């Protein structure tokens, strides 16, 4: 229910973005932001908490943001590894730590 | 070690049901609430609901509310899913998701946070 | 049934046996060195089968290593004030025993469950098994847990590679009660040949004296045991055999 | 005067010294207490 | 301002009665204190309710205080 | 319906033997000249609270009153006490029965015991768990009223159930007056005489000359003046007095 | 109804992009170049 | 009356504060009840 890219386009070593805007009750409202990346045949990876926060082991380029009703991953320095997908989330009142379109971040 | 194994693939008719196990361990088991997230071939990945195996206690989406049935052994440490009524878009790659903390973080917002154990894939498709 | 038994109870759920017109020797509590934690606070272990008592309570569980200490008049903590409450003149003893080759799964026994969520303290010798979701902040929890609203209770992760103090101990606890009743459990104490008309050293269900007995008129009702005078000394005594 | 029973017996049958041993001096002290009363008072009628 | 603190209404109260066998009737007195905030006679020694006030006076059966006291007449 | 309770409510408190001895107590007991309610069965049986234990008396001529329930819901959810008497048999239960809209007799189970013209006083009380239930029976000659008269109730029935109860409820037999009433922490002084039997209580909760009696622990005050602590009056309300500080904190 | 022995007040202005980065442990160019809150901050906030 | 010893310099040499408090407030207990009674013996004494 929430709306990110579908597709993110950058070159190695620049620092991308890419924002995800829920409503003004889900983003607006809660710091409680999530950012995974998942790549092809792999499980979902947290990349960020609490809007934020970076869990123990998520490497420091992946920095989290917010401003009101917008989620931001700002990944600084692309890396070929960076190639992968991207799922925000935000808490929805109920039910509950699903995304938006999921973005595809490709390194030329 | 959180190790999770899920069911083999199934191929099912559309209106039926399908039941999908999901057998957890490495890990203190019953102090989790564990989800279910699925994701159509190619496509976005797609919450369904979650469970806490004390209590019994569980949550699951408007979407599913009233198609799925999730259950759990904790015997057996080992969580279920059932869809019934299935069709053509339910066809998808399934998963659990085993939860980063414990729910003893009072308000440690648990478990409205993530799933960092998530489950190798079940593949559903539902074709006459 | 009870140190034998297959399975136990969880720590709010505790099982209660009141126990009436039985003999115990005890002797079996003492050289059994299974026995990890032996505290008798009311009567002394040494000096229990010649006393006697009217009933008796014993409330089994099984709980936390931690949580063995707990178990004490005036300690307060998780169980000792959400699970089960001490008062603080209480008249018995605890025994606990660690078990974790019985009650220990391969992957965990989470059968056990134990309440961590009240807002009040328990009573003495008090049962709660209320499943309604603990309220924890402003929001009213209309039956739906969540922010706020959580659980009253918690599973045990009962595994073999946990520690000493987070293993799987078995609680007893026994409490006795003496009131004017005729006194029911105590311990064997063969009776004596009876011997009237002699200054010598009466002992009936537990009140211990010296002096002589002889035959007395007083109508005693079926009810009354023992008769006090007005410095609340024994003037006359029922036999416990015969009326 | 703080004991658990006025009789004696019961807390030497029941209470192990490291205890009846306090519970004996609370009751002898109470004791003790009112027999010097009762002595002041039997002195001063004697008196009169 | 200044404000003087006194502790209200406190004082050892009495019950006078004759024998058992004479009559069942029973006065009470309030001793050093003004009943106000609770057949009623005020003295110096407090106030007494069960008893009648009499101008005439006799001999004294039960002292009650501040020369007077209480008998049971007609 | 309301009557007096002039000198019911008395029984025996322990089980100690006593024999021409003034002994003061404080248990739960009746307050004697107190209001009760009075119930009738002509041409009717509510739910009654049990806060502190319960008084009855029933003035029967045929055995019409033969069951009592006690518990917290009375609808099989929870523990209930039930106690019948059929006329040869007394059936004691704690079980949950499955009661009706109303229960009556027609002419999870942890305890099971099977064993006007007459008037029959009981009192139920709970004591850490303990139902205790007091009773004595003797025959009279009234329709209209409680006779008045003094007479004390021997101890029958102690049960340690456990449960908690705060409502009972009587159950007839359909093809019968009956008082009830509460108890109070009362300070008693009965006299036991030479037969050990409770001939005279005196309730020092009711007029001064109780009063005296307590006082000098004796049931005849001789004449004279007499007392115990004094009576104080209690403070209406709380008044807080602090300053009306005028500096002010410059968060503006 | 507690009542302590000195108040620091720390006022500032802050970008719309910058509310979220006020609270302890927070991540960013203003909770680090700019002001900083300590882990075991015993205070509270106020931003419009 | 209680203590370890009559003397008090021993206890006070021998013991510490936490239990040095104890063992003088039960020697000046037992020594103030037997001045009461010295006191009362003497009282009654000088009124004969
Ligand atoms: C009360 O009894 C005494 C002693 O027998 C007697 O002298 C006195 O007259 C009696 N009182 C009355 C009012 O008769
Ligand atoms: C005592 O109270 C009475 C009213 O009951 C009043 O008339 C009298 O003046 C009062 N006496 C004093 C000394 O206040
Ligand atoms: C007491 O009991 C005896 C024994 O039957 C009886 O003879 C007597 O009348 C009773 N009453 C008194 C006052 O002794």
């Amino acid at each position: 229910a929430l709306t990110q890219p579908a597709s993110v386009s950058g070159s190695p070593g620049q620092s991308i973005t890419i924002s995800c805007t829920g409503t003004s009750s889900d983003v607006g409202s809660y710091n409680l932001v999530s950012w995974y990346q998942q790549h092809p045949g792999k499980a979902p990876k947290l990349m960020i908490y609490e809007g934020s926060k970076r869990p123990s082991g998520v490497s420091n380029r992946f920095s989290g943001s917010k401003s009101g009703n917008t989620a931001s991953l700002t990944i600084s320095g692309l890396q070929a590894e960076d190639e992968a997908d991207y799922y925000c989330c935000s808490y929805a009142g109920s039910s509950t730590l699903v995304f938006g379109g999921g973005t595809k971040l490709t390194v030329l | 070690q959180v190790q999770l194994v899920q069911s083999g693939a199934e191929v099912k008719k559309p209106g039926a049901s399908v039941k999908v196990s999901c057998k957890a361990s490495g890990y203190t088991f019953t102090g989790y609430y564990m989800h279910w997230v699925r994701q159509a071939p190619g496509q976005g990945l797609e919450w369904m609901g979650w469970i806490s195996p004390v209590s019994g206690g569980t949550n699951y989406a408007q979407k599913f509310q009233g198609r799925v049935t999730m259950t759990r052994d904790t015997s057996i440490s080992t969580a279920y899913m059932e869809l019934s009524r299935l069709r053509s878009d339910d066809t998808a790659v399934y998963y659990c998701a085993r939860a980063p903390l414990f729910p003893t973080g009072v308000l440690a917002g648990d478990y409205y946070y993530y799933g960092m154990d998530v489950w190798g894939q079940g593949t559903t498709v539902t074709v006459s | 049934e009870v140190f034998n038994a297959t399975r136990f109870a969880s720590v709010y759920a505790w099982n209660r046996k009141r126990i009436s017109n039985c003999v115990a020797d005890y002797s079996v509590l003492y050289n059994s060195a299974s026995f990890s934690t032996f505290k008798c606070y009311g009567v002394s272990p040494t000096k229990l089968n010649d006393l006697c008592f009217t009933n008796v309570y014993a409330d089994s569980f099984v709980i936390r290593g931690d949580e063995v200490r707990q178990i004490a008049p005036g300690q307060t903590g998780k169980i000792a004030d959400y699970n089960y409450k001490l008062p603080d003149d209480f008249t018995g003893c605890v025994i606990a025993w660690n078990s974790n080759n019985l009650d220990s799964k391969v992957g965990g026994n989470y059968n056990y469950l134990y309440r961590l969520f009240r807002k009040s303290n328990l009573k003495p010798f008090e049962r709660d098994i209320s499943t309604e979701i603990y309220q924890a902040g402003s929001t009213p929890c209309n039956g739906v847990e969540g922010f706020n609203c959580y659980f009253p209770l918690q599973s045990y992760g009962f595994q073999p590679t946990n520690g000493v103090g987070y293993q799987p101990y078995r609680v007893v606890v026994l409490s006795f009660e003496l009131l004017h009743a005729p006194a029911t459990v105590c311990g064997p104490k063969k009776s004596t040949n009876l011997v009237k008309n002699k200054c010598v050293n009466f002992n009936f269900n537990g009140l211990t004296g010296t002096g002589v007995l002889t035959e007395s008129n007083k109508k005693f009702l079926p009810f009354q045991q023992f008769g006090r005078d007005i410095a609340d000394t024994t003037d006359a005594v029922r036999d416990p055999q015969t009326l | 005067f703080g004991a658990i029973s006025s009789v004696l017996n019961d807390i030497l049958s029941r209470l192990d010294p490291p205890e009846a041993e306090v519970q004996i001096d609370r009751l002898i002290t109470g004791r003790l207490q009112s027999l010097q009363t009762y002595v002041t008072q039997q002195l001063i009628r004697a008196a009169e | 301002e200044i404000l003087d603190i006194t502790p209200c209404s406190f004082g050892g109260v009495s019950v006078i009665t004759p024998g058992t066998n004479t009559s069942n009737q029973v006065a009470v007195l309030y001793q050093d204190v003004n009943c106000t905030e609770v057949n009623v006679f005020q003295t110096r020694a407090g106030c007494l309710i069960g008893a009648e006030h009499v101008n005439n006076s006799y001999e004294c059966d039960i002292p009650i205080g501040a020369g007077i006291c209480a008998s049971y007449q007609t | 319906a309301y009557t007096n309770s002039f000198t019911r409510g008395v029984y025996y408190p322990d089980k100690v033997f006593r024999s021409s001895v003034l002994h003061s107590t404080q248990d739960l007991f009746l307050p004697f000249f107190s209001n009760v309610t009075w119930f009738h069965a002509i041409h009717d049986n509510p739910v009654l609270p049990f806060n502190d234990g319960v008084y009855f008396a029933s003035t029967e001529k045929s055995n019409i009153i033969r069951g009592w329930i006690f518990g917290t819901t009375l609808d099989s959810k929870t523990q209930s006490l039930l106690i019948v008497n059929n006329a040869t048999n007394v059936v004691i239960k704690v079980c949950e029965f499955q009661f009706c809209n109303d229960p009556f007799l027609g002419v999870n189970c942890t305890f099971e015991y099977v064993s006007f013209k007459n008037l029959r006083e009981f009192v139920f009380k709970n004591i850490d768990g303990y139902f205790k239930i007091y009773s004595k029976h003797t025959p009279i000659n009234l329709v209209r009223d409680l006779p008045q008269g003094f007479s004390a109730l021997e101890p029958l029935v102690d049960l340690p159930i456990g449960i908690n109860i705060t409502r009972f409820q009587t159950l007839l037999a359909l093809h019968a007056a009956y008082y009830v009433g509460y108890l109070q922490p009362r300070t008693f002084l009965l006299k036991y005489n030479e037969n050990g039997t409770i001939t005279d209580a005196v309730d020092c909760a009711l007029d001064p000359l109780s009063e005296t009696k307590c006082t000098l622990k004796s049931f005849t005050v001789e004449k004279g003046i007499y007392q115990t602590s004094n009576f104080r009056v209690q403070p209406t309300e709380s008044i807080v007095r602090f300053p009306n500080i005028t500096n002010l904190c410059p968060f503006g």
